[PDB]
Parts: structure tokens; C-alpha cells; sequence
């Protein structure tokens, strides 16, 4: 599995 | 540019419409035109710029990963490599556009801590995206440029922002991903992510009324990466 | 064109890669280049052409509907109208590209019933998409051109195809949507959809081993529209 | 609600 980075929001 | 004749406020307004219509290339074009007016961007406008370009480059990264996996699995005609190279070149072009806007217009010594940390975080991210597809003497230049931008951002955020600030948290999240996925430094990644989560938790009372949902989201993502990484 | 130097087989192969990568504009560009080689398209290749352009124009229609709703609700600055007009022009340009390929290359008197019905169905669909955003003397020309293409397709499909054939079913589904949504003829729409479903059911034994899942999907969609329309 | 037309498949 791939690491999670900051997502899109708002 | 194509946007030079439009008023700044109209460009912002159209970026918001493009977001509503899920037209993210348009919304990136509108925000680039807004940036090119040469005035600072508010927090809300930085979010528009971020959302637009992240959507664009995210779709290219997802495409590149599909094609690269098809390519590697056929290394076990030239068409797969040619098309992967095509998508690669386009992704690089978008990252070059973002990194050029950061250097030409957005990154500076003045401005509040949020803006300065946010743009330096952005610079680290888009170098990281270039690093995901790089190979040669280009690749060393790129990886150091990413780490350098992330480090500047970290230094400022630790001095100027509370440890729950969502820009500081998102920066640390993304730097730890750099360490793990790009720099082959799992221990630096677990270390940074652990410190960041624990320090936010230790000073949980610094959560802000207007952004605590964002903060607590990033701390959960720090925890998810820690779980994945251990 | 931009694709003129690539071999037909490489263009097909790259359209399949673009589909896998969800790069539908690329995949439409590859398929247009394939069509421009001037040879017939197989069933599989017609599906690639269809999937690519439907994805492209579908995203533009969805965007146009968002912007149009924002526009009408502010009819209760010029920026909303200007941006809706921008997306509109782009949508029209894509429909013009498809309709030009149909007329220049794909629609002809020879070929099997599937190909002839499929391309005429396509022509009806992309005129219908133009009709969704049209207004003036353009709009009458467009609506009749859609009905005309759908009618040719219907005549051929009723003569040459079993009533469960998925192209014949999908054509009738889309013609009934034309009647309801474009031509203000709800009774024609319910009538066509009812006849089509009942006749497929009456000759259910004509389902084909290689396409029955598609047939039964369209008959369920006929039933859903009937439920919605009654 | 909007009428449903033929979907993308395969
Ligand atoms: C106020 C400001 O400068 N902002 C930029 C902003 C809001 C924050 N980011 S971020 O720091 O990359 C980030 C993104 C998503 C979450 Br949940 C988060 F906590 C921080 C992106 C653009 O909006
Ligand atoms: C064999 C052939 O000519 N084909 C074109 C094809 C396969 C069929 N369509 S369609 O007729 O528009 C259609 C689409 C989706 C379903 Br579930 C269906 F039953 C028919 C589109 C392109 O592929
Ligand atoms: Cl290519
Ligand atoms: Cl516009
Ligand atoms: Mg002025
Ligand atoms: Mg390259
Ligand atoms: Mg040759
Ligand atoms: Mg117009």
C-alpha cells in the first residue's frame, strides 16, 4: 500500500 | 498570458465556478492568471490554487502509475513506453508551471507564517512529484530541492505556528512521505510522523475553532502512515 | 492530423492504454487518429471510440449543467454566463468533431447492421447533446437532425436485428430519452420505451451469449425510465 | 430526476 499524503479539502 | 485581460476578482470568481463544475484544468488556469496579477493570495485563494493544481497533477500521477506498472510488467512494441513518456512529459510540465509560479510570484520573505510555510510546502510537494518520475542527474538535483524546501518550511513552522496548525501538520505529513517514499529513509519518516502526532496531541488545546477538523484529519493520517509503516 | 504519423495498430493499442489510465481525452485523440486511417472499425474499436468521446462530452455536459443551474438561479456580474459559454463552446466543438468523423469516415451504405445502426445512433446522440445547449435557428436544425438520424437507425435495427440486440436496445433507450427530454413528447417516449421492453421480453430467447449482460442492463434502464415517467 | 440514457461499458 502507498503512503498517504495531505488530501484535497474545501 | 491568456488570462491577462481578465480582472483579478473575475478570475477568482471563475476559479470557484470551475471548482463547482469539477473543471480543474480551467480552475488551475484561472488561479494562475490570478497569481500573475502580482498581488498576494489570501488563505482562501491559496486553497483554490492548491485544489486546482493538485487535482490536475493527481490525475496525471495516477495515469503515470498505471502506465508505469503496465510497462514494468511487460519488462518481464514501444507503445507503452511512448505513452508513459507522453504522460510523464505533461506531468513534468505542470510541476514546472507550479514551481515557476512559486518562484516568480508567491515565495518571498514577507507575509505571514501561514503563507510562507504553505508555499514552501508546495515547492517541496511539486519537487517530490518530479522526483517520483525522475531518473538521472536530474533526479539528484530534484530530490535535494524537495528536501531543502521542506526543511525551510519545517524550520519556520516550528518557530511560528502551534503544533496543531493544519499547514504545519500537512507539511510534516508530506515531508514524512518524502522520507519514506522518495528518500528511502523509513526511520526519518516514522520519527517525523511520530514526533508530529505526539506534539500535536501534547498541545491539543491549541486547535483553532476555524480549522480543527483539518488538524484532526491530518493527525489521523499521520497515525495511518505510522500503522502502515510499523 | 497529430496522429497521422502513427500506425493504426499503435493508435488502437494506445487508446486501450489511455482507457486503462482514465485518460479519455487522449483516448479520444488516439481513436480519431485511428478512424482517420480510413479503414472500418470493428465492434471492439467502435466501443473504444464510443467510450472515449462519451467520457469527454459527459464531463462537459455535467459541467455545463452545473454552470447553467448557477446561472439560472442568479437570474432570480457577467462571469457565470461567460464561463458557461466557454464550456458550451468546448462541448459544441467536441460534438462537431464526432459528427464530422461520422460523416467523413464512418457512416456509409455498406457494412453490417451493427455498424450502420451504431453510427447512426451515435449521430443522433451527438445532435441530441448539441440540442441540450442550443437556442435559435440553430436549435430547430439540430433537433430534426437528431430525430432523423435516430429514425434511420430504428428502421434498420427493426429490420435487421433481433429485439434483444444491445445496439438496438441502446438506440431505442436513447431515442426515447430524446422524445422525453428534447422533443417534449412524453407519450412518444413512454410508447417507444414500452414497446422496446415488451418486444425484447417477448423474444427473450434471442439474447446472445456474448452480449446478454448488456441487453439485460438496457432493458432494466428502459424499465427505470418507464417507472420515472409514470 | 433526469432520464437515463445508455451508459458507458467495457
Ligand atoms: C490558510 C492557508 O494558507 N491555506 C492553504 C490551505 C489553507 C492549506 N493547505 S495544506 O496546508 O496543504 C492542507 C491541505 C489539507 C488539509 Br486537511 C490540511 F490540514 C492542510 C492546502 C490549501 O489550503
Ligand atoms: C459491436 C458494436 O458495434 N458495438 C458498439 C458498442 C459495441 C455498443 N454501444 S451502444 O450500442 O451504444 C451500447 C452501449 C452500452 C450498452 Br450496456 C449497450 F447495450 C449498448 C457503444 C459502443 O460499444
Ligand atoms: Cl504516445
Ligand atoms: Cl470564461
Ligand atoms: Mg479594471
Ligand atoms: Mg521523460
Ligand atoms: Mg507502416
Ligand atoms: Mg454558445
Amino acid at each position: 500500500q502507498r503512503s498517504t499524503s495531505t488530501p484535497n479539502v474545501h | 498570458g491568456a488570462m491577462g485581460s481578465m480582472e483579478r476578482a473575475s478570475l477568482i470568481q471563475k476559479a470557484k465556478l470551475a471548482e463547482q463544475a469539477e473543471r480543474y484544468e480551467d480552475m488551475a488556469a484561472f488561479m494562475k492568471g490570478a497569481v500573475e496579477k502580482g498581488e498576494e493570495l489570501s488563505c482562501e485563494e491559496r486553497n483554490l490554487l492548491s485544489v486546482a493544481y493538485k487535482n490536475v497533477v493527481g490525475g496525471q500521477r495516477a495515469a503515470w502509475r498505471v502506465l508505469s506498472s503496465i510497462e514494468q510488467k511487460s519488462n518481464e512494441g514501444p507503445e507503452v513506453r511512448e505513452y508513459r513518456e507522453k504522460v510523464e512529459t505533461e506531468l513534468q510540465g505542470v510541476c514546472d508551471t507550479v514551481l515557476g509560479l512559486l518562484d516568480s510570484h508567491l515565495i518571498k520573505e514577507a507575509g505571514d507564517a501561514e503563507s510562507r510555510v504553505f508555499y514552501l510546502k508546495m515547492k517541496g510537494d511539486y519537487y517530490r512529484y518530479l522526483a517520483e518520475v525522475a531518473t538521472g542527474d536530474d533526479k539528484k538535483r530534484i530530490i535535494d530541492s524537495a528536501r531543502s524546501a521542506y526543511q525551510e518550511a519545517m524550520d519556520i513552522s516550528k518557530k511560528e505556528m502551534p503544533p496543531t496548525n493544519p499547514i504545519r501538520l500537512g507539511l510534516a505529513l508530506n515531508f514524512s512521505v518524502f522520507h519514506y517514499e522518495i528518500a528511502n529513509s523509513p526511520e526519518e519518516a516514522i520519527s517525523l510522523a511520530k514526533t508530529t502526532f505526539d506534539e500535536a496531541m501534547a498541545d491539543l488545546h491549541t486547535l483553532s475553532e476555524d480549522s480543527y477538523k483539518d488538524s484532526t484529519l491530518i493527525m489521523q493520517l499521520l497515525r495511518d502512515n505510522l500503522t502502515l509503516w510499523t
